[PDB]
């Protein structure tokens, strides 16, 4: 439900669609994120290892 | 690359700002062609 | 229904980029009829 949760009914949203919104917040444009899902995801499997 | 697009259409917001100007110019073209 | 909504022109810079070439293209077809 990414953070819509804390402040209502819980939405859901795809994972891979959430973390473009985070993204978004930063100030890079979510453009960045899904032409890099492979190389992001395999960045961050390996991190929590 | 990007995973899972979906395909449909974009409408220029300038395509009826010329469908109904560039027609336009054609009726108006028109206008001299035929005669 | 807004309540408080006031008139007045909305300039859209749409047409003076095309009022001035209307000012160009129609004057391209008076030119173009005239003769
Ligand atoms: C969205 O629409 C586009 C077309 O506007 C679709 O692209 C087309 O996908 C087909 C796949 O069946 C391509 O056919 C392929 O042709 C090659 C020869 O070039 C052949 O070797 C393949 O076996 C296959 O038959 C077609 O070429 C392609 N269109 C263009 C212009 O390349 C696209 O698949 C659609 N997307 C979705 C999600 O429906
Ligand atoms: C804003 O403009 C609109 C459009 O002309 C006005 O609505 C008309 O007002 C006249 C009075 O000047 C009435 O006779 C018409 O019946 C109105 N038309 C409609 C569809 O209601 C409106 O009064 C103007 N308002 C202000 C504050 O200038
Ligand atoms: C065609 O041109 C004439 C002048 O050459 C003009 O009077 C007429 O309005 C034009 N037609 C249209 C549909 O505007
Ligand atoms: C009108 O057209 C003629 C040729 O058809 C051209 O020489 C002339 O410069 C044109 N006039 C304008 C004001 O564009």
């Amino acid at each position: 439900s990414g953070w819509t949760f804390g402040a209502g009914a819980a939405l859901q949203i795809p994972f891979a669609m959430q973390m473009a919104y985070r993204f978004n917040g930063i100030g890079v444009t979510q453009n960045v994120l899904y032409e890099n899902q492979k190389l992001i995801a395999n960045q961050f499997n390996s991190a929590i290892g | 690359v990007v995973i899972g697009i979906v395909n449909n259409t974009v409408y220029d917001p300038l395509q009826p700002e010329l469908d109904s100007f560039k027609e336009e110019l054609d009726k108006y073209f028109k206008n001299h062609t035929s005669p």
